[PDB]
């Protein structure tokens, strides 16, 4: 076995049906007999007990500490990791055929595969084919000018930029990425620092990073407006399921 | 033993028996030199033997000499393959060389006792130059009381064709000498063209006298059968791609007057060797099998 | 079990029996992400084949052998069973799926047969780890002696034919030809090279990128103009995807055309190929056994209009994309192998000596 | 970053008005940058058209001059071709052969000389014996000696070269002359009738002319002062 | 004056790019231009008219020697003046050796009837097309040429067969024939050049057009036609050439090697390759030379003919003195 499904939670079973049920069901839509979930401990390290009342095919739950990011959660869960991982988030409501994303991880033997959607602040730049992303940054770390290296333009003279895209927080990741995460404690969150680090490190036996663009669904974001939109669309989403 | 003594040994062996093939005399010279060498190491044998091989090749630039030398050295390697000791090796060298010499001596008669069955009575025979093998097979055909007509070209560089005509008139056979430029004009009256081979290349093509290639092409144009006779020891691991690719050490010293041409296997009907009647692929098979 | 890839688009009546898939349609859409049929050494290789990430026959063989090494390493015996037979019975579906993704070549057929023979030769008393280690060692030795040493010997042999001041014509992206030319240029040979390419793959540019990187003077042109350039060509050198027992050469589509025109222009033809690529099966034409690639690659943008845009909407219209063809033996003058320089008619002889 | 500036623009009288209002503007780049920094006021969006099937370039230096000459000789700017004679003049009549060997009228190639490829010879030229000319352009009325080697050079009209010279990647203006046993390094330049003295090999970067100060060296019968 | 500027515009159009794409349009325009030349320019004897025509035809041919429709139309006109002068005032063979001012209207009417007969060459070829195609045949063509497309798309009105069209790379215009002909229900197939021989065994006969037919019967066609003819000869399949009568030009292959037409190498190799374009020499000819030994038949507006007879048609169209022009 080489994929080990991993679910992050740092959520709340809100909605008509429990929120965490929605992504987990997707895992049982395509194989994935076993799954690892990590719960929060700042509120209470017992949400696993509450979640144990569901009826999924098979569940594995692990408590965490009070303060721990996604990268910190992976750092804690590493001893249970033996192969490539598939990190998801509890807040994610989508009907994506997952087989596309892993195909980028499969065909090109990439070091990272992610899902990215046309939202309806953070800049990303992919190549002409729209598969291998080349640059990514956020306005938080940029003052007024966006900087592009000469070498990347030498290797790729045509970059297509996207601005309003929304991440789905789903990533196929290699094992040596987790080993490097072990080697350095300076990383606390995946999205905040880890992905841009790899993107920059692609250009110093190299690093391959790919993103798949979708046009159907986003994740239930922290704002309550996203939860309301997810509730509105849940009837249509579950009509097929 | 010195190179000079080798040279007079080779020349005397040639002169004593004019009927002996050049490669046979070369192999006999190599065997005699091996007989009196007083070497101790097989590598010392190989170096001296190959050096004598280039010496004789300089003496006689024929392809047959080089083919015989290559066959001799491969025989040395085969004998040394399963004899760690050197004295047993040397004795086996001598005895197998005696057997090899007697077999190549009988090879011409072996070819004759097989080739003559293709000579239809009343047919027409076409030949290029003075080849002893075709003369022997014609003698065998005559012995079987068969009647046939023979045309022979003159081989312009040295008129060996007239010598073959004399040797055939000595056997009471109807023979006619024709110009080297009239082959096409004669190709209509022929029935099958038998010719000797100076040497045989990997795929079955033949290294032979300069006028052979045009005759083969003309015969292929008229779709007449074209038979080539040669012995086993004339095989060689050469492979020209065209007439130019032939090494210069065989063309000359034997404006521009090359003594040698190459004929492709596509224009050859059959080969007549002591092993039997062979397709051109059989030569390549034998060469592949010999070298592992 | 694995589903069946859907044939895409109508086919020519003469090619009704051959399959024809589309690069857009990937079989993995109907397979579990955590591959449950068997471990996913299947899917990586199958996707890289179907999507055409690896093209060279030697590259395909090396990738397949690496993937199957991973298969053997991850494989474990089931209780109450014999490895020497269960391994092959389990490996057959791998071959079926790989053929579904893309039809196999002669080199991969020989590799599969060799590995099946090796597995069968494994005794029933030896231990699991020893068997796995010896299988991996046998695969490594096969790769070494059948690719690397063979290429070096063939380059040494070909160094003799390549003369100074001549012109050598090549075709397509073939690793053996490129390595031969590079090594020959290394040894001080001075010559030109003429590159002939053909649509739609246009992989010939590959070797061009090599030739300039090796400093070799070169020229590039499409296949139809070959008849224009042959008069100044002195030798034609072609790589081969397979050799058949009848001496014919199974290769890329344009090989037979180049051989025929070269014969019509009185130019010697060389075919360089390794012994392991020799195949016992025979055929007389490209119709009985071929492979039809995605016809959508035939569409080209000339000016501002694509003529074959909606080709599916014309019932009478048909598109074929051949990838292989057969050159008759009589148009071939050389086969350059580690065994030496042989005629085409001697191809079966090698098959006899290497079989035992 | 894959675009090439062909220096071709389609303009409106608004461009003239903006130029006559904005005094500081001097070049096209200045106008483009000024319009793209003064966005909200007089928006005036600028549009772009990209072509990928036709050739267009602007020569601005010897590097671009050599690149454009190599492209033109190799028929990259068809229908524009040295043998096409787009300017109907008698002198530029040419004949096209294998390897893009363009030959004018009255060339009189010498015995043993070899034109390898991508070579254009002006009318009235004279070529010596055993010459080796490659990827070069020779102007009309030139005169070349024996055993001369020319690689990627450019000779204008009236240039005279003595026998035995070796010339690589340099440029010789009209009416220049080179004596015997002279070797020119790549990127050399000879301008306006400067004659290089015998038995000298100029360095890599060697631009010479009659005018003293601008040229790195000025001379008429040598290279040492 | 006005005729002179029209002539200059015609020459510039030939030099830059052919406006009227079809060769028949070239022939009609050349004949019309010669008509205004004859009517406008003043001349007393026929000799000055002939030399003026020689000068104008020399200029037009030197504009673009790649295509020869203008040249042989001019030669046909010159033969017309020669014939009219001989008729109103009074062929090299052994028989000849052993034996020994109002023509303007006649010239004009001769040119007019020449145009009239030139109008219907396509229709005549289509009319005779049905006698060379049988049911369930397999036909292969190359590139694009309106003559053969009209041929097949009218001969399929009463027959059913299969047609294979090989794209003439880089100018993949065979797709245009494929689309147009499949828009008539012919069950056509689109193929690359590299597969020609690969399929050539399973083709009954091959019909092709041409750009110019030389005196010896050898022709100049699109690139890759020579390979197709060689494959045909190898498989001994008959080869049909559909060419109207004006595509017959009296030159010979060995003439200065200005025979092919080399276009920009952009089509063969895109400019985006970059650095490697310096050391690499690229050639993109658009025409190939097919020898007469590989040709089986010639179909023209007058009927069928053998290549060995082509020379005779030269004597009936062009006077020997006007070959050089």
């Amino acid at each position: 076995m080489e994929f080990q499904a991993v679910v992050m939670a740092v959520l709340l079973p809100v909605g008509n049906k429990p929120l965490i049920w929605y992504p987990l069901n997707l895992l049982e839509r395509v194989g994935f007999e076993e799954v690892i979930v990590v719960t929060t401990r700042d509120v209470q390290k017992a949400l696993c007990a509450e979640f144990k009342m569901k009826m999924k095919p098979d569940i594995v739950c692990i408590p965490d500490d009070a303060d721990m990011g996604t990268a910190d959660s992976l750092r804690y869960i590493y001893p249970k990791l033996k192969t490539d991982v598939l990190v998801l988030s509890c807040d994610l409501i989508t009907d994506v055929a997952l087989h596309e994303v892993v195909d980028l991880f499969r065909a090109y033997d990439a070091s990272l595969a992610m899902l990215m959607r046309k939202g309806q602040r953070d800049f990303i730049g992919v190549d002409s084919t729209g598969k291998r992303l080349l640059f990514m940054a956020n306005e938080a770390d940029l003052d007024e000018e966006l900087v592009i290296k000469g070498s990347i333009l030498q290797k790729h003279p045509r970059i297509r930029f996207h601005t309003g895209l929304v991440d789905a927080h789903l990533y196929c990741l290699k094992k040596y990425i987790v080993d490097f995460l072990m080697e350095n404690g300076s990383i606390t969150s995946i999205r905040s620092e880890l992905i841009p680090y790899l993107v920059r490190k692609q250009f110093s036996k190299s690093l391959d990073i790919y993103s798949f663009i979708k046009e159907a669904n986003t994740l239930n974001l922290a704002p309550y407006d996203a939860c309301w939109n997810a509730c509105r669309g849940d009837r249509w989403e579950d009509l097929s399921r | 033993m010195d190179d000079k003594e080798l040279i007079e040994y080779f020349k005397s062996q040639m002169k004593e028996d004019p009927d002996m093939a050049s490669a046979v005399a070369a192999i006999r010279t190599l065997l005699e030199f091996l007989k009196r060498d007083k070497g101790e190491t097989i590598q010392g044998l190989r170096a001296n033997l190959t050096s004598a091989i280039e010496t004789l090749c300089g003496v006689d630039s024929s392809v047959a000499v080089s083919s015989g030398g290559e066959l001799f050295l491969r025989f040395i390697s085969l004998a040394s393959l399963e004899y760690s000791d050197y004295s047993k090796c040397k004795k086996i060298m001598i005895e197998r060389g005696e057997l090899f010499l007697r077999r190549i001596s009988l090879s011409r008669n072996k070819i004759a006792d097989l080739c003559h069955t293709f000579i239809k009575d009343g047919a027409t025979i076409l030949t290029h130059a003075y080849s002893r093998v075709v003369l022997r097979v014609l003698e065998a055909a005559v012995a079987a009381k068969k009647r046939f007509s023979v045309y022979v070209t003159e081989s312009q560089p040295d008129l060996s064709g007239k010598k073959m005509a004399k040797a055939l008139c000595h056997l009471n056979v109807p023979v006619t000498v024709v110009l080297d430029a009239a082959v096409g004009y004669i190709m209509e009256k022929a029935d099958l063209v038998i010719v000797g081979a100076e040497g045989v290349v990997e795929n079955g093509g033949i290294i032979n006298k300069i006028g052979t290639n045009q005759m083969a092409v003309c015969a292929k144009a008229q779709n007449k059968p074209f038979y080539v006779v040669a012995e086993s020891f004339k095989f060689v691991r050469l492979f020209p791609l065209n007439q130019q690719d032939v090494p210069d050490k065989f063309k000359y010293k034997a404006e521009e007057h090359p003594w040698v041409d190459y004929t492709a296997p596509s224009l050859i009907t059959l080969l007549f060797t002591d092993l039997g009647v062979l397709t051109p692929s059989a030569v390549s098979d034998e060469l592949i099998k010999l070298y592992l | 079990q694995v589903p069946t890839r859907k044939d895409y688009g109508s086919k020519v009546s003469l090619f009704s029996h051959l399959p024809q898939y589309s690069r857009q349609n990937s079989l993995t859409q109907f397979m579990s992400i955590p591959s449950s049929v068997i471990h996913p050494a299947m899917v990586r290789l199958g996707l890289q084949y179907s999507q055409g990430l690896v093209s060279g026959s030697n590259a395909r063989c090396i990738a397949l052998l690496r993937a199957l090494q991973q298969v053997i390493q991850d494989y474990t015996t089931p209780p109450n069973e014999e490895l020497s037979r269960d391994l092959v019975n389990k490996l057959k579906p791998y071959m079926s799926f790989l053929t579904q993704c893309r039809p196999l070549s002669a080199s991969m057929h020989n590799a599969i047969k060799f590995l099946n023979k090796e597995i069968t030769s494994v005794g029933s008393s030896k231990r699991e780890e020893e068997a796995k280690s010896e299988l991996r060692a046998a695969i490594d030795r096969y790769v070494q002696e059948k690719i690397v040493l063979a290429a070096q010997a063939i380059s040494r042999f070909a160094y003799q034919k390549i003369s100074n001041g001549d012109v050598i014509l090549v075709y397509g992206c073939s690793s053996l030809v490129s390595r031969i030319l590079q090594e020959a240029w290394t040894e001080g040979r001075r010559f030109r090279v003429v590159v002939v390419d053909s649509r739609p793959w246009l992989e010939g540019r590959h070797t061009l990128r090599s030739l300039v990187h090796a400093g070799v003077p070169a020229s590039y042109l499409l296949i139809p103009a070959a008849s224009y350039v042959l008069p100044e060509v002195s030798k034609v050198l072609l790589g081969a995807h397979a050799l058949l027992a009848n001496g014919s050469v199974m290769s890329r589509v344009g090989t037979a055309q180049l051989a025929l025109v070269a014969r019509a222009h009185n130019v010697p033809v060389l075919v360089c190929c390794e012994t392991y690529k020799f195949c016992e099966r025979v055929q007389t034409d490209a119709f009985v056994s071929n492979e039809l690639d995605d016809p959508d690659d035939l569409q080209c943008k000339r000016g501002e209009h694509v003529a074959l845009a909606n080709w599916q909407n014309h019932a009478s219209l048909r598109l074929l994309n051949l990838v292989y063809d057969v050159t008759p033996p009589e148009l071939v003058d050389l086969v350059i192998t580690e065994l030496g320089m042989i005629p085409c008619s001697s191809v079966p002889v090698v098959l006899r000596v290497k079989s035992s | 970053y894959d675009l090439l500036d062909c220096h071709i623009s389609i303009c409106s009288p608004q461009v003239a008005q903006l130029f006559t209002d904005n005094f500081d503007y001097q070049t096209r780049d200045d106008f483009v940058r000024g319009l793209l920094v003064n966005e909200e006021i007089l928006g005036n969006q600028i549009h772009m058209h990209v072509t990928a099937k036709e050739y267009g370039a602007r020569v601005s230096n010897l590097h671009m001059y050599s690149a454009v000459c190599a492209d033109v000789i190799r028929r990259w700017v068809y229908p524009l071709t040295p043998e096409a004679n787009f300017t109907d003049s008698t002198t530029q009549s040419c004949t096209h052969s294998r390897h893009n060997i363009y030959r004018g009228p009255e060339v009189s190639l010498g015995h043993g000389s070899i034109l390898e490829e991508n070579v254009l010879l002006g009318s009235g030229t004279v070529i010596g014996s055993n010459c080796f000319i490659t990827n070069s352009v020779i102007g009309p009325g030139c005169h070349i000696g024996d055993n001369v080697v020319l690689d990627q050079t450019y000779l204008w009209q009236g240039v005279r070269v003595a026998a035995g010279a070796q010339i690589h990647q340099s440029l010789l203006c009209d009416n220049a002359e080179v004596k015997e046993r002279v070797t020119l390094k790549p990127r050399s330049v000879l301008t306006s009738q400067v004659v290089v003295g015998p038995n000298i090999t100029l360095p890599e970067g060697s631009v010479i002319s009659l005018h003293p100060p601008d040229a790195e060296e000025d001379e008429d019968d040598g290279e040492f002062s | 004056s006005e005729l002179s500027e029209r002539i200059e515009s015609f020459v510039e159009t030939l030099k830059r790019g052919g406006g009227p794409r079809s060769s028949e349009e070239m022939a009609r325009e050349t004949l019309g231009l010669l008509r205004q030349i004859i009517t406008d320019h003043r001349w007393s004897n026929a000799g000055e008219l002939m030399e003026l025509i020689r000068r104008e035809g020399r200029r037009m041919t030197a504009a673009q020697p790649s295509e020869t429709t203008v040249g042989n139309m001019v030669r046909r006109v010159l033969k017309i003046i020669r014939e009219e002068y001989g008729r109103l005032h009074g062929q090299e063979s052994l028989h000849k050796l052993l034996t020994s001012a109002q023509l303007q209207s006649n010239i004009i009417e001769a040119i007019n009837e020449l145009l009239v007969e030139l109008e219907g060459t396509m229709e005549n070829i289509a009319a005779q097309a049905l006698e060379h195609i049988h049911s369930n045949e397999v036909i292969m063509t190359i590139g694009f040429s309106r003559t053969v497309e009209a041929f097949l798309k009218e001969a399929a009105r009463k027959r059913k067969f299969h047609v294979i069209v090989a794209e003439c790379a880089p100018f993949c215009q065979g797709h245009e024939m494929a689309v147009n002909l499949s828009k008539a229900g012919i069950e056509t197939t689109v193929m690359t050049d590299a597969a020609i021989f690969a399929v050539m065994s399973r083709v009954n006969k091959v019909i092709i057009g041409t750009k110019t037919i030389l005196a010896n019967g050898a022709l100049r066609a699109v690139t890759g036609t020579h390979t197709l003819a060689l494959a045909a000869k190898h498989h001994s399949t008959p080869l049909i050439v559909c060419a109207p009568m004006f595509k017959l030009s009296p030159q010979f292959p060995n003439e200065e090697d200005s025979f092919h037409k080399f276009v920009a190498p952009e089509e063969v190799l895109p400019f985006t390759e970059g650095d490697i374009l310096e050391k690499v020499s690229v050639h993109c000819p658009v025409f190939d030379y097919v020898p007469p030994e590989l040709i089986t038949l010639f179909i023209s507006n007058i009927g069928g003919n053998a290549p060995s007879y082509i020379y005779r048609l030269m004597s009936e169209l062009y006077h020997p003195d006007d070959h050089v022009l």
